[PDB]
């Protein structure tokens, strides 16, 4: 097969890939914050890294800290409004590769 | 050689790379903002998280939106040759693709546009990492009971 | 250690957790499409599942996606402006689990 | 038993899911979009390889914004008991949070949020995914040489 946008004899990538963003929380909603212990999502991440970051891929550590924020963690509030709420974080991968911390 | 396969960045290059913090706790009263209670807790606990994988942790408290982008600027300048990845951690209030600084709002597009791979040569194949915790909007989870 | 935002008695999950949109292209950027061969992404999406569902977890399946794009296909246009173009598919995930397609 | 982790999807159900594809190739001629050539390739593809997977899949073609939605209603109560998963990709034009039917735009929240767990809760728990073709704005990556 060949094609008009294939096999290029220069290489080149996007300009955007290889950029991971970690959100806290899904598009659109609020983050939440403990305002003795920090927030749900750093407390989190630091405990998976802290725990994972010799044994999984980075992908995979982000997973456990979306299961960790979504299932562990709800708000408390005096205002009804934003009490009992919760939170899912969102990964945001244009990497091409896998990563790991250790070698 | 054998079977060379790729599939996974190279990490071993001699160091691990930069990862800058910045932690804004403090807002300027012109903002309305509140001050985030709980935030030193988690620069500090990045801090030792990240020293762990043998990072070079940067940390910057209650920075400006002209010395965010400045500090940013700054970074993507330097030589990250002998770097395996660059990570830099986002602590304030913030909207959908917006950060705040003490004084104002940073579009995460222009942080995040100096470490393109035409622009940060030195981090051109290296994996680049935003973590944020901010507010991306206003709307609230309810949850659904397991 | 106590709070008043962990360990609920009644167990729950944030509605918007368990998706994953696999987006074709980066947020704010077109998506190409070869008018014969289909579109880069789906393209490559369905190869990398036909080599690696059986071996792969999801992620890392997407994560070869993105490579491969990114990579190998460059955009053809009469049109200066829209030639010789780059992308990069953009991973959303708020999973809470790996996913593997086989068991 | 032994140790239990729990760290991956239960993918043993009796059905994998469904896996519903929406592809959008002509547009009426009062929207001025323009025909997508090449998408029956990507949607013959994406049901062979579904297929394979042993997915369920169904096939829409050209289906106007209310034709969508209703498609993605009656998908969402259906009892998906039995099912471990749900995936459906959308080909057609768009922009950043929207999907176009043949006859004007559809927001991909109001597509999405018939599948939340508190509204789908024969889905709650399990992975629910969105595959889309569709650009996201007029941004171009100019790319840069490696």
């Amino acid at each position: 097969a060949s094609g008009v946008d294939d096999d290029m004899a220069c290489h080149k990538i996007p300009v955007e890939a290889d950029f991971l963003y970690a959100y806290s929380t899904a598009p659109g909603y609020y983050s939440w914050r403990n305002s003795k212990d920090g927030s749900w999502f750093i407390q989190s991440l630091c405990a998976m890294l802290k725990q994972y970051a010799d044994k999984l891929e980075f992908m995979h550590i982000l997973t456990r800290v979306n299961r960790k924020v979504a299932t562990e963690f709800e708000s408390f509030s005096f205002d009804a409004t934003f009490h009992a709420k919760k939170q899912i974080p969102c990964i945001v991968s244009m990497l091409t590769k896998e990563l790991y911390f250790y070698h | 050689s054998g079977i060379s396969l790729d599939n996974s960045y190279k990490m071993d290059y001699p160091e691990m790379g930069l990862c800058i913090i910045i932690n804004n706790k403090n807002f300027h009263k012109s903002t309305g903002m509140t001050s985030r209670s709980g935030t030193d807790v988690d620069a500090a606990n990045l801090r030792e998280t990240f020293r762990n994988l043998k990072y070079e942790v940067r940390n910057k408290n209650d920075l400006t939106r002209e010395e965010i982008v400045e500090l940013m600027r700054d970074v993507s300048k330097e030589d990250h040759s002998k770097r395996s990845s660059f990570v830099c951690v986002l602590l304030s209030h913030g909207e959908e693709g917006i950060i705040f600084g003490t004084n104002g709002p940073v579009d995460l597009k222009k942080i995040t546009n100096f470490f393109r791979g035409d622009r940060c040569r030195s981090l051109t194949g290296k994996p680049k990492l935003f973590i944020i915790q901010a507010c991306r909007g206003t709307e609230l989870d309810c949850g659904i009971e397991t």
